[PDB]
């Protein structure tokens, strides 16, 4: 749902790239730039990002129980 | 029949980043040394949530999951806090462990990130790595997280949790010339960048009085230990293993 | 000349003599379909497109591509009368999931074609509120590296089924024997390939007969008692369990009493140690109360559980070896799933190691591959020379080194990332 | 005028637009509409 | 039998592709054809 | 039962399965337990 | 049948799907009998009128 | 039990090259159930001790076992010429005293079959002496392969310009026989062979040439696997996958038949609706002349999905018949 | 269920004693150390520090399962040597070497911080 | 010729199948028949 | 005993021997209100 | 009469063993 801390292979922190790689996509870089800007390196770092699908911003538009 | 005594260079230091070289050790020790840099090094991360209040999207199990994997910065009290199987207090006492708390609720109409910020802490010295932060949760008008968590010792080998790294590179013999690794067509192979060839040639000539020599490693951090006290905790903890076993040994054989 | 109801048919581009109708101006129309009202049917009743039945279809005299088949050549057919649209709009739903499925041989993709029917994933967006017996749904799902163009439209980029693992090909430790992986115990630990299972019971408080109501209360030791079993004491005192306690094996969910009262209460089935998620009460057609009660359990992945590729072979985790234990690269890139070799050979697909090598050019250049069948502009030379330009073995293959002794291993391993499922069968389900 | 090297884009969009139509269950759907009209 | 089964509910995938599924019946007309084979017929309009 | 569980010769116990006992799935195998759930 | 032309879900925006707890990306299809969602297979049979 | 994963690995142990080192070759005795606490003499003693894979395995084979199989590969022209004893390939194996004096193993000296090294020692030496056998192959192999290690990839399954080169002038050939054997047939001059008809004559005739090509295919590509190639390594030892499954892989995928003939006639007078009627050349009828590395073109995909299928069937009505046969007679 | 706690691949139970000896009796002067809780960190210096005595004639380890954790060390000596010595020198050797070791980098840290 | 072979030979072996599938029989010639194709 | 309505969110009071009915709302589902027992979660 | 779960493979055992957790023993 959520972009996962700790890239799965390596172990290193993904979880603080996801608004910084949304921010810059949108300022026009390509993924292989935003990747570069955020500091992934090793391509099972970079897999994280790119292929994550951010499905808690789908869930949260269910209203709550309360 | 002895110790060798092994020489290390330091080739670049960065907050989350040792590259350094060790001369004239065995493959084994070095590589010792790399596995215990991964599954021996001991650090604080959350180990007790308990949610008091969870209106999210995700079920309590994954937020306490996600808190697990937030990096504690361990740097100086991982060697003064104990085991909580060391300790005497019942489940938990400021000598074994770390009290962090969460309480966030959105009450705004945008979307509001819980993130890493918002836990905190009892002791002011081990925190998130936050000195951008990491997305525990989203929220949306009226949820609520509320919760209380404890951070404990331990290392790799118990939980990956408990990993300090996010990746150590180690590599020896760059350019192939001990051919521990043989080449269908060497020269398809890109170079490593600590070869000392030049352009054309593609692997070294055949070393046969050869051994590995000169491993280079590449210590990262995932912010929780400062890198080269990775290194320094790694060496001190896997001679810590070394004499007790010693002492063991030294008890059994008598 | 037919208007029946049930003569499937499909749609066709139209050739007129030896070229196509759909001319540019169709294309940039469509283009911008949105603030501009022009749709398939603007398209269809501009005389462009047929659809063409079974029937109707040994009349005609298709091509498969305009690009070579209606260009002048030493003549095959030069009266062509429709054209293919795409040739890829032959396979179906969960066939249209397998990335390159003109290099893998037909029993491997029925084979995954019928698993793709048991990846776990996120099935349907709005899980937190249906209460399904048994749904399963993954942690961190991934959109696959190496991707179809069919499936933009089967949405699996926003419900996705998997997750892209680093699958090394190499004989480990033996513990990958015919179709069992090893898996990384770190990575495990990270979150890979967790699940939750969720499962709801329902029970009515009927009171069919004038005597013998059914009633929801809480049994144990309060009043008229009968056959009461083991435990009894989580129920609140309207007999149901309360959402966020843990409920263990043959642990009481609802308290119903049949009417000296006989008990019908609710066990879990048999045994799964999860927590009560939610519990709906209500009442069904007849006006009597009404409850389902959803259970909620996580699913770590173990030595049971069984993963498959897209390109149809399953096989349990035959082990899971911590990080260290891993064999690395010389960057620290430790395999999340280690395969065997002898399994690639004997199933034809190499669409396997197509998509491993596709999917490491994808995630180094930052890209999203494309696995789409009938291509002709993606080769393996291709996809090499694209791999050799990020500095690593245009092959795919990587010296890897052995975690247990850190010696390199004396042949180059295959390595790379390949989207991996999580069947839904595992082992928790089997020993509860 | 004619699509020459731009097809494989022009493939797509036009199947694009089919699917933003129709969708993946039409046939059932129809068919209910059908009965039921 | 074995027409309106309950929605295959695992995947998306399963889901869409118990939507769009047909059934060729193994009566009368199953015992003198080979319904069990790939036709040439199914060429764009069922899955091989 | 505090007061039952002493036993003399003859006495048959209802152990449970333990390393090297001979189990079968017709062939048999000498039972090793080992710790996962497979 | 769900979002059929007869439901009440069938020109709802995404939005308003979501106000109703339905999921947007769901194919609609199926038959709500009894609570549980029933998929009417597609039988197929000989043709028809013809020799 | 010897799977594939032990008998790929024991043959590339059991080369001629296979030298391990002192700290390898103990690390691999410490495996070895059956081993007495003496380390072997080296075969080469200067300048290195460096032992062999004939000598740890001829640690591992059971009492004096003696045996004389001949490896998968062997010239047959060998026995009859020079070097007969000597065989510069090391194809001829002699356990000799319970010894690998030379030659691979696979699973040819390894299975269980006529003479099988497994087989004498079963006869040989006893039952129990043979478990321990099969388990310490296949723990030092195991081991030895964490030093070796094993894998597949792509580049195994590419073959070097002069082949592709090789196979698509096969194949090209075989397209043009079959134009001139059709073209006979269009013009009268195909005879029928005695016996069948002229539709079967055309037919057999037809499938003679392309099923000769998919087979000079398989064996040009199989004889152009390089001895670092690892699909070499799983078909030599006979360990994983026929040499079918890698011709396939490597130089054509071939003819699709349905039922025993060519792709049938579904349209009307034609296999699809994407050729002309009467079309009897070979992409028509389902010759799938790409391999799978190349990939199958739309209507090979199709006609390899029809000719797919009926594995499919024939593989459960087999079982099914098959279970009835061994009940009823048991 | 049945899976082990994480902790009990390196925390010792009562009566685990840590290290046992087996004097191995198919050859002379060959000794066999149970190494409980160890794995391939520990027995792999100690096997490959054993090979560097010239009075060690044969040192090997072995995890026998993956899923227990513990090593076999097996030491063959010169028969004016036994295994125990051979053991206890090696873990000295090693020890003395991370020594070494660790006060090499603290000098090299502190050089590279410009200290 | 096309004879039946493999399970469903096997079948109608194990059964005694008065009616073969294809009930074949191999002729073999004495004479000057043997060699001789236009006598065979 | 405090349900929670479906639709509109408010906790009502309803004991047993009483149609499941949401005050002021008439909806006829009800959640049930998560518990304060308290839970322990090892963060892994 | 276990609960048949599955059979997953173990080089480590002899082919005269198998592994039983320790909950169906
Ligand atoms: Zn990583
Ligand atoms: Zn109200």
């Amino acid at each position: 749902m959520i972009i996962p801390v700790r890239c799965f292979t390596c172990g290193k922190i993904v979880g603080n790239k996801w608004e910084a790689y949304l921010g810059l996509l949108q300022a026009e870089y390509t993924e292989g730039d935003a990747l570069d800007a955020l500091g992934l390196k090793r391509y099972c770092c970079r897999r994280m990002l790119l292929a994550h699908v951010d499905l808690i911003e789908k869930l949260l538009n269910y209203a709550p129980l309360e | 029949p002895y110790a060798n005594q092994p020489t290390v260079r330091i080739t670049e230091l960065t907050d989350e980043n040792v590259k350094f070289i060790i001369e004239n050790t065995d493959l084994a020790v070095a590589n010792s040394i790399r596995r215990v840099f991964i599954a021996e090094v001991p650090i604080i991360a959350i180990d007790w949530v308990q949610i008091d209040a969870n209106s999210s999207v995700l079920h309590d199990e994954f937020i306490a999951h996600r808190l697990g994997l937030i990096p504690l910065t361990s740097d100086d009290i991982v060697d003064k806090l104990q085991y909580s199987r060391d300790c005497t207090c019942e489940e938990f006492c400021p000598e074994c462990s770390v009290e962090f708390t969460l309480d966030v609720r959105c009450n705004e109409d945008q979307t509001r990130h819980v993130t890493s910020r918002d836990l905190i802490s009892n002791s002011p010295r081990v925190i998130p790595v936050t000195s951008d932060d990491i997305l525990i949760v989203k929220l949306r008008k009226g949820q609520e997280l509320r919760l209380r968590a404890y951070a404990k010792k331990g290392f790799g080998k118990e939980h990956a949790k408990w990993n300090p790294t996010a990746g150590v590179a180690f590599e020896y013999d760059p350019d192939n010339a001990l051919r521990h690794t043989v080449y269908p067509k060497p020269e398809e192979w890109p170079k490593s960048e600590y070869s000392e060839l030049d352009e054309d040639e593609s692997q070294a000539p055949y070393d046969p009085n050869g051994k590995p020599e000169r491993f280079y490693y590449n210590v990262e951090s995932c912010g929780s230990l400062r890198p080269e006290t990775i290194v320094l905790s790694a060496l001190s903890g896997l001679k810590k293993k070394l004499s007790d076993l010693q002492t063991q040994l030294s008890h059994e054989i008598q | 000349i037919y208007t029946d109801a049930g003569r499937i048919c499909r749609p066709l581009l139209i050739v007129e003599k030896q070229k196509l109708l759909l001319k540019k101006r169709h294309i940039d129309q469509l283009k911008e379909r949105e603030y501009n009202n022009y749709s398939w049917q603007d398209l269809v009743a501009s005389g462009v497109v047929e659809y063409i039945d079974t029937l109707e279809e040994e009349t005609v005299m298709l091509a498969m591509t305009p690009d070579d088949l209606q260009e002048k050549e030493v003549a095959y057919c030069s009266t062509y009368t429709h054209c293919e649209i795409h040739p890829s709009m032959i396979l179906g739903v969960c066939a249209s999931i397998i990335p390159f499925p003109d290099h893998n041989q037909s029993p491997r993709n029925t084979y995954q074609s019928a698993m793709g029917k048991q990846a776990m994933g996120v099935y349907i967006t709005n899980f937190h509120v249906r209460m399904d017996t048994l749904a399963h749904v993954l942690y961190y799902p991934q959109k696959p590296l190496v991707t179809t163009r069919s499936m933009e439209y089967l949405r699996f980029r926003e419900l996705p089924a998997g997750i892209n693992s680093i699958v090394a090909i190499a004989s480990y430790t033996g513990y990958n024997q015919e179709d069992s992986v090893i898996m990384n115990r770190s990575a495990v630990d990270r979150g890979f390939f967790r699940s939750v299972f969720y499962r709801s019971y329902k029970e009515q408080e009927s009171k069919k007969g004038f005597d013998q109501e059914e009633v929801f209360e809480k049994p144990t030791r309060e009043t008229c008692q009968g056959m009461r079993h083991a435990i009894y004491d989580k129920l609140d005192d309207d007999g149901l369990i309360a959402p966020g306690v843990r409920v263990s094996g043959d642990d009481v969910i609802i308290g119903k009493t049949v009417t000296t009262k006989r008990d019908c209460s609710t066990f879990l089935r048999t045994s799964e140690t999860g927590i009560v998620d939610q519990v709906m009460v209500t009442l069904n057609q007849e006006g009597y109360k009404f409850c389902k009660i959803r259970v909620r359990s996580v699913r770590i992945p173990q030595i049971g559980d069984k993963f498959a590729s897209r390109h149809g072979q399953k096989g349990t985790c035959g082990i899971q070896y911590r990080q260290e234990d891993m064999p690395f690269t010389c960057e620290g890139i430790t395999p999340d799933i280690i395969i065997n070799p002898h399994a690639i050979p004997s199933r034809m697909t190499i669409g396997h190691l197509i998509e491993c090598l596709q999917g490491k050019v994808s995630a180094n250049k930052g890209e999203i591959g494309d696995a789409t069948p009938f291509n002709d502009a993606v080769n393996v030379q291709k996809i090499s020379n694209l791999l050799s330009d990020y500095g690593y073995h245009l092959r795919g293959n990587e010296v890897l080194y052995n975690g247990f002794t850190g010696r390199k291993i004396t042949s180059q391993i295959f390595i790379g990332p390949t989207y991996y499922q999580r069947l839904k069968h595992m082992v928790d389900d089997k020993i509860h | 005028e004619i699509t020459p090297d731009l097809w494989q884009e022009a493939c797509w969009i036009v199947i694009s637009s089919y699917f933003d139509e129709k969708g993946l269950v039409r046939q059932q759907l129809d068919s209910f509409d059908e009965f039921i009209q | 039998a074995g027409v309106s089964q309950v929605l295959n509910r695992l995947t998306f995938a399963s889901t869409l592709s118990h939507l769009r599924r047909l059934n060729s019946p193994i009566g009368r007309d199953g015992k003198l054809a080979k319904p069990r084979q790939l036709h040439n017929t199914l060429w764009g309009m069922v899955c091989p | 039962k505090p007061s039952d569980l002493h036993l003399q010769t003859g006495y048959k116990v209802e152990r449970h399965m333990c390393d090297g006992d001979i189990v079968i799935f017709m062939m048999g195998h000498r039972v090793r337990i080992l710790p996962w759930s497979t | 049948m769900l979002r059929s032309t007869y439901c009440l879900l069938n020109g709802l925006t995404d939005r308003d799907l979501c106000e109703l707890n339905e999921c947007p990306l769901d194919p609609g299809g199926y038959f709500i009998i009894n609570g549980s969602e029933k998929v009417l297979i597609a039988q197929e049979k000989m043709a028809t009128n013809t020799v | 039990g010897i799977v594939q994963d032990t008998l790929t690995a024991v043959r590339k142990f059991t080369k001629r090259d296979v030298f391990l080192e002192r700290g390898e070759v103990m690390n691999l005795l410490m495996f070895l159930s059956t081993w007495d606490g003496k380390v072997p003499q080296p075969a080469i003693l200067k300048p290195r001790p460096l032992w062999t894979g004939k000598q740890i395995f001829s640690l591992i084979i059971p009492g004096h076992i003696n045996c004389i199989r001949t490896h998968s590969t062997h010239p047959d022209d060998e026995d009859s010429g020079p070097y007969k004893h000597i065989s510069p390939g090391d194809t001829k194996v002699v356990v000799e005293n319970g010894e690998l004096i030379m030659g691979i193993l696979c699973k040819k000296s390894l299975g269980t079959s006529a003479g099988s090294l497994v087989h004498i020692s079963y006869l040989e030496m006893g039952h129990d002496i043979t478990r321990l056998f099969y388990s310490n192959i296949q723990t030092v192999i195991n081991n030895w392969l964490l030093i070796e290690g094993h894998t597949i990839g792509i580049g195994d399954s590419i073959a070097d310009s002069k082949t592709y080169q090789d196979i698509q002038n096969t194949i090209k050939k075989a397209k043009q026989d079959v134009i001139e054997v059709i073209e006979k047939a269009h013009n009268n001059e195909l005879e029928p062979t005695p016996g069948n008809t002229l539709r079967q004559t055309f037919e057999n005739q037809v499938n003679r040439i392309l099923n000769d090509a998919r087979d000079k295919t398989g064996s040009s590509a199989q004889k152009s696997l390089s001895e670092y190639n690892n699909f070499k390594s799983m078909v030599v030892s006979g360990a994983k996958g026929s040499k079918i499954n890698i011709s396939q892989v490597i130089a054509v995928v071939g003819q699709q038949n349905v039922e025993g003939k060519r792709i049938p006639f579904g349209f009307k007078h034609r296999t699809l609706p994407h050729f002309i009627k009467d079309d009897y050349g070979p992409e028509s009828r389902g010759f799938v002349e790409n391999s799978y590395l190349a990939g199958l073109t739309p209507t090979e995909f199709f006609f390899h999905a029809m000719g797919g299928r009926e594995g499919l069937i024939d593989t459960a009505v087999k079982t099914a018949e098959t279970g009835y046969i061994q009940r009823r007679l048991i | 269920m049945n899976a082990p706690p994480a902790f009990e691949s390196f925390l010792l139970f009562e009566g685990e004693k840590k290290i046992t000896i087996n004097k191995d009796t198919k050859v002379p002067n060959a000794c066999l150390f149970t190494i409980n809780k160890e794995d391939h960190t520990l027995g792999n210096i100690i096997k490959s520090q054993l090979l560097k005595d010239p009075q060690v004639l044969f040192a090997g380890y072995k995890v026998p399962h993956p899923l227990e954790h513990k090593i076999i060390i097996r030491v063959q000596t010169t028969p004016d040597y036994s295994p125990q010595e051979a053991f206890t020198n090696a873990i000295t050797d090693l020890i003395s070497e991370l020594s070494l070791l660790e006060e090499r980098f603290r000098v090299a840290i502190k050089d590279k911080q410009e200290g | 010729k096309n004879v039946t072979l493999g399970v469903p030979r096997l079948k109608e072996l194990i059964n005694i199948s008065k009616k073969p599938k294809t009930p074949s029989l191999t002729v073999f010639l004495l004479g000057q028949s043997a060699r001789d194709a236009e006598r065979a | 005993m405090i349900y929670i309505c479906g639709e509109c969110h408010t906790e009502n009071e309803i004991k047993s021997r009483d149609p499941i009915r949401c005050r002021e709302c008439g909806y006829r589902i009800m959640y049930k209100k998560r518990t304060k027992r308290l839970v322990v979660f090892d963060a892994r | 009469f276990s609960a048949r779960t599955v059979i997953t493979p173990d080089p480590n055992l002899s082919i005269d063993q198998v592994g039983v957790p320790r909950s169906i023993a």
